[PDB]
């Protein structure tokens, strides 16, 4: 829809803060700051890797919304996923535990609160009952 | 009751579908009666075993079709584990993967034959014995490994069917006048084939010295050449068997993993997917329009991280140890 | 005369009990002795050599009875060198182990048939020949391996099954008509197992030019694909070997080892289960109510050590050297 | 008996400082310093993994009272112990000279006096020849 | 057009010359091709079906010619891929390696004997049987793998042959009298042959009690030696090919070989090959007679450079390790 | 000229003494020429072949002693090249090892014979076939690996002989009454013997269904089981060439040796035994009664040099770079 | 040409400092230095290896006159240049692309400037495609 | 003889220095510190593990005596030597470039001067042409 283009176009240009057109690596780095993580610049270099295609140094305007037009349906992450969780699955019988993925998720990598991770429980585990299933959190949102 | 429906479904699916450990075991059983039917087809060939051998497999067979039956539909039911395969339009979707299409026509097979037919019937057995794959890994393995062995498979096959084409012709010349055995060269290749290959079977052998000693100095290298394609395919699965349980105690990718979820739950929530999900938000908010631009960054933190994770996502033996130690020689 | 006693149960219980180096010597003229008897007893069912073979084997079975029977006498008293079959009941226990009990029924069988007998003479041969392994050592590690490889040999099975069912059908297509070996499908697959497995009676062979073309094409997949399994074994076993010597070489386990048997006696002397032990309680008092502080943290310094121990109770060759440099690389 | 279990709780009292029913990681690493030797935080999370089994961060009375009445006979260590004798044991026939467990036993791990070495001799040689026999040893007290 | 002209020769010597990936694919046809035309010579041998053979094998090798002749001309043209062979001089030195002249010979010999003659016919169907290799990379490999493992090939061969000799002796003294069998010592050699190969043809075996008795003793010691050198050539096979593999994960030559190219590119340019190369000369003197000490520092360069990427072209799996480590360990 | 004597002396007793390279060539053709020897031995025991075969035999075993005569002269003079067998003393000591008294025992007993016989001179060919080894190095290698696979050989053994009695008792339970072939437990062992190892004469085999369906089930355990070990044996050659291989690229060891060797002329400048010994004394008095303690530190300096050497005299790949990380890390 | 030796003798002789008759560590390190570039005494050393082949420590006059005789069909490095662009050529069919050596070359090694690898792309890349086959480039002119 | 006998004496007298009946490490460290290299501890260790046999933590006179006694028919090092060369002898024939061993034997171990090395070769190389043989070197003195 318009609505949601020009919500795009919105945030390119808060992105956007020379007005060049792209949003450039000192950019990335300075919304980071703002968004209360301090970035690095290997950081940034894999934010360019991600977001360019091309191979000019910077982010361009379309492919930004092309990505953001990208929904998890186009990810093909699903395997990814369900790799991840084999990872965290020790037993592999395929049942993973709420009180370890509370301590460890909020430990590991780029961790969150407590109630994020009862989220987690709760989008994951369906019926509630403290057993995480890897397959039904890989197909129920992803695929 | 569902809990304990998702709870035998799963099961269900893990026995059906790939199985780990004593899953196995019932699938063993299935080969077994599968097996048993094949022997006792066999004995029906035979004139004199014919009568009780059929008795016995008239039984045998509608049990197999009972159970084969029910396998099926328990596994159409249990496909409803995988989110994928959910609903009838899933489960159908499930019922049409080739190999559950196989199944259904195995067992269609079956119950019409069931209801000169022996000829489908031995059919029908050898199609379901090869449906105990169902996923190609014989084939895969079988092929990777010969692959990866190619040129030394290409160098004995190659070395041997000289051997094998030099001492034919030799022992024919050999043999040619004063031996029956050797009457054509189509026959001391046949001698050649059966020798080199050591099956031997008696029905031709060199008999005149000539013979004898030519064979006497080409076997000894025939049949080495001709054990080695078996000897090399043995050592490379063993040792395929080796880097795999080296590989498998260096997974050692629990930390991408996490940090993939992680930035997978914050695209999640950051996305307009679902209206509920505001807590993250507010976390979101509290550790500082804003709300684009932060659903961006965070789908840009997902793809980072899972192209580190998958980056990561082949832990090898040397490799890694070798490029850890690069990694820290150049910091120091 | 209680240290002679002692270092003679020692040498005893070692020899018939695990043996590392030269009391296999003893073992292998014992399974000599038992050999020959089998060997005698084969002898003794051809009607020719019935006369001298008897009569030497039944002087060599009433030797092989009282060699056994006082092997397991002697058994029987050096389990006393372990404590735990010590006196009249811990000997009764060590009587009452699954082998040894096998041991002595067949003692028993041998004396009241030495006292149509020849079905169990030649019963208790096979059974005292596999009373050999007294461990099941030989059927761990063959379990061991075959499961290790257990994918690998599941193809080759899987491969090789199909290259005979296959071969045996066509080769029965070409040789139906003419050739009385292949009168039924059970000829044509006893040919196939016979031909691929390598054994080559010559029972049955193809004889026409499409049986003939066809068994050649065949025979070289099927014979490397039944060679296969062995191969696959033999390579397994190679490999666990040389893992083995890697292992046996980095047991690098000394010092966890002296800790746990540091705090083992500093437990020991702590509880009060002998009153004589006070001068390790002089010790900890001038290392400094609280002789129970001093023995609960002595026990639990003892539960560290015996955690501590254990988990580095498995050392591998490469794990090891990647986590030891991971650690150094953390610490740099 | 009553009198073990009043010992106990008396034990268990002394060890509590701040009397919150539990011992706690301070007051483990305040008795080990007490006792001599100075402990390491990693250290007394060793002491909370042996004793707490609950995952409650902290040590409570009855698993301390359980401990101690399991004995020597319900440790199950007798596998333990011939494993780090054979270690030991360089020859592997069964004897450890006197001598070398008299070096390395106060060289080693926690390192004792030369009379504890010689008691640990006394213990485990029963005929006191100097030659130490592991199985006699492993099985003569633990067993 | 020489764009296209250059792409397609390209691919052209590619395939033709060494083949990497599905080039194979063609040659595998073309193997086929020449096996059918001597399968067909086979069947020409026979009476029987000397008649439809012979037919079908005419046209089979004409289009054998055709096919050989075009592939020739087509190497021929194709070899200016490489600069080397680039005009007619360097055409013709392509046409003067020994392969191709085997090649064109077999060609001519092939039109001629198609223009008593089929056994000219089998002499160049094995000969372009052997043209299969054209680099000896078959003989090169199992060379190198026979020398690795010479010393365990020569244990094997020299045990076995004892094994044959001391059987066959033993054999023969057992079934000299009473066996028409071993009517000479030369039969008990073959006998032994026949045996320890697992060969088995049952034309001769023993059928005495002494006779059955050794063979029994020695087969299992000789069959298990005759089968040794298989493993072993097998298992060194498997290993090289892993070892191969681990070397070829670790290349790690990028950085010697750019500066061996940068360094190759300064002394063209420095050079007076050609006079408009003077770009490279102003850099030169930017970034500081003077011309021919620039010339003489630049190719010194580009020998260190030389040499250095030589020295690390060897890049092994423990050596490099080993090496890197105790560099480190120096350094620190 | 006493020079060019040292070099043909060096060279001599290294082709006859133990070889490295082309030196082998020699010892080939001698082995071809005693080789033929024994082929024509075996054509002179056939009463057809015997005038020609036993012309020819005359002249090469006056060859061959006259070869082996002259070889065994020469090793005689060339073991002048180490200074132990020096002088008559030392040739006659050389002479009295006993390979070397073996040697000139078949050299006598050749003559002798040459001056019924052909029994003593197929002794002698063997003899002198055994006299190829001069070392036990085949034997040596042979025994280090079946130890070191000791117990997985046991297992196969085991396991294989188990599976061969058990197919014997019941094939001949199966084929006793229907079959002249198993007319005797001894009959029944011994095609199970001639099945399993794979020989399949056919002399006997199983025509009942009992009989070929026990066969059937057992001879696909036991042929492998039998293979087992030629495979075991063959995998452990192959991982001790890659382990041998591997070590020798790790003999660094040069600065222990190169101190060993300077330590070493430093004991012998110190010591009396030769008087013009001077100028190290005066290195080490321009460098610093005395003598006898400059004599006793510089003993001592060897001795110490002689163990750090030995220690280091046993490189091996993974513990090597496990102690040298070892040494680093506990450095830092 | 009598000519080229004495350019030659001139060349020998701005490299002789010290008037000995040789070329030696010293006089390479200034040559060096001269050149911008600054030695280190392992290049030296490397130097000495590369030109010296009697073993005295020095650069003569004849070795210098030789190896400079030494044109590139003396060299026998086409098989060098070959496994250096196979190293390079990643996908090995026998392409390698224009920017990847541009910015590669100039960022490895003894690194040159962009017109430096334009003209690396015009001498090896004939037909001036962009796509550089490495046997054209080895064979072309060492060959 | 008794006057070597009494040599010996005076030399273990020499070495001794507190006149305890015995060499203790202290002065086998003096006695190196005045042969002009300075010990190690370490160094010193591994004097008293050649001389000592007993363990006792120094060195007496009986054995002192006995080391000098046995000479170099009594080292049964001849393999030791024969390796040593190997190890040296690259090439494996058994020929030794006299260059070659003068240039690391003075840069390796316990270094000496050059004539100490033309004395190697002159020892071991008895025929002087410059190539020395490693067996007749390990034979002819040790053996
Ligand atoms: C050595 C030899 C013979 N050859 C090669 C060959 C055969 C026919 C030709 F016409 C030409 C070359 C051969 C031998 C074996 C054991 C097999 N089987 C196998 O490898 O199973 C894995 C095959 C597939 C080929
Ligand atoms: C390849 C092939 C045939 N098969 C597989 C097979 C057999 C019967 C079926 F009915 C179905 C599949 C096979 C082959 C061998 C050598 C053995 N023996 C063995 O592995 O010893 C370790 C076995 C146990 C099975
Ligand atoms: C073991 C045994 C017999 N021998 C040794 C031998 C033979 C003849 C002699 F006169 C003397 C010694 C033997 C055995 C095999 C399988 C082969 N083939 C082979 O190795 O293929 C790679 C050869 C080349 C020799
Ligand atoms: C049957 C069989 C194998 N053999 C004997 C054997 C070996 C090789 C041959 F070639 C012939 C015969 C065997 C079996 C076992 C279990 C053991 N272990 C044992 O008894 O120690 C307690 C031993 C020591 C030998
Ligand atoms: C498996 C099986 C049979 N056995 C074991 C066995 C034999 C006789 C017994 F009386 C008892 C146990 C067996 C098999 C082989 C191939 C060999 N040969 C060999 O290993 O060469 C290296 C031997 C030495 C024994």
């Amino acid at each position: 829809t318009e609505e949601q283009i020009a919500e795009f176009k919105e945030a390119f240009s808060l992105f956007d803060k020379d007005g060049d057109g792209t949003i450039t690596t000192k950019e990335l780095g300075t919304v980071m700051r703002s968004l209360g993580q301090n970035p690095t610049e290997a950081e940034l270099q894999d934010m360019i890797n991600e977001v360019d295609a091309d191979g000019n140094g910077t982010i361009d305007f379309p492919e930004f919304l092309t990505m953001m037009a990208r929904k998890m349906k186009d990810t093909d992450s699903e395997e990814e996923i369900r790799e991840a969780f084999r990872v965290f699955d020790k037993d592999g019988n395929g049942y993973i535990s709420a009180a370890e993925l509370r301590h460890v998720m909020t430990n590991l990598g780029e961790k969150l609160t407590d109630e994020e991770v009862d989220e987690m429980i709760r989008e994951a585990d369906i019926d509630g009952d403290g057993q995480v299933n890897y397959e039904e959190f890989v197909q129920m949102m992803t695929a | 009751r569902n809990a304990f429906y998702r709870k035998l479904q799963n099961f269900l699916y893990n026995v059906l579908e790939r199985p780990r450990g004593w899953a196995f075991i019932y699938h063993a059983y299935v080969f077994l009666l599968v097996f048993s039917c094949l022997v006792l087809s066999v004995f029906s060939t035979i004139k004199e075993y014919e009568k009780s051998s059929e008795g016995a497999l008239y039984i045998l067979e509608i049990v197999t079709i009972v159970v084969f039956g029910v396998e099926y539909f328990v596994r159409i039911w249990a496909a409803g584990c995988c989110c994928r395969y959910r609903g009838w339009r899933g489960r159908l979707k499930f019922a049409r993967k080739p190999f559950c299409v196989i199944d259904i026509m195995v067992l269609i097979a079956s119950i019409a034959v069931l209801a000169s037919a022996l000829r489908s019937l031995r059919f029908l057995q050898i199609l379901r014995m090869i449906r105990m794959d169902r996923r190609g890994g014989t084939w895969k393995l079988l092929g990777s490994v010969v692959y990866a062995h190619s040129k030394e498979l290409v160098t004995a096959w190659y070395i041997g069917f000289l051997c094998l084409i030099l001492a034919s012709f030799l022992v024919y010349l050999a043999e040619k006048g004063e031996n029956d055995h050797f009457d054509t060269y189509a026959d001391a290749l046949w001698w050649g084939l059966i020798t080199l290959t050591t099956i031997g079977y008696g029905d031709k052998y060199p008999q005149t010295w000539n013979g004898r000693l030519l064979a006497a100095t080409f076997t000894l290298i025939g049949v080495s050449f001709f054990a080695l394609p078996a000897g090399i395919l043995g050592s490379g699965f063993a040792l395929k068997v080796q880097e795999q349980h080296r590989q498998k105690h260096f997974e050692k990718r629990r930390n991408p993993a996490a940090g993939l979820i992680q930035s997978a739950w914050r695209f999640y929530a950051t996305n307009l997917s679902r209206t509920d999900l505001h807590s993250t938000w507010q976390y979101y908010e509290r550790t500082v329009g804003l709300k684009v631009s932060i659903r961006a960054v965070c789908v840009m933190r997902f793809l980072v991280s899972k192209r580190k994770f998958k980056e990561s996502l082949r832990p090898y033996d040397v490799m890694d140890v070798i490029e850890q130690y690069s990694a820290g020689h150049l910091d120091m």
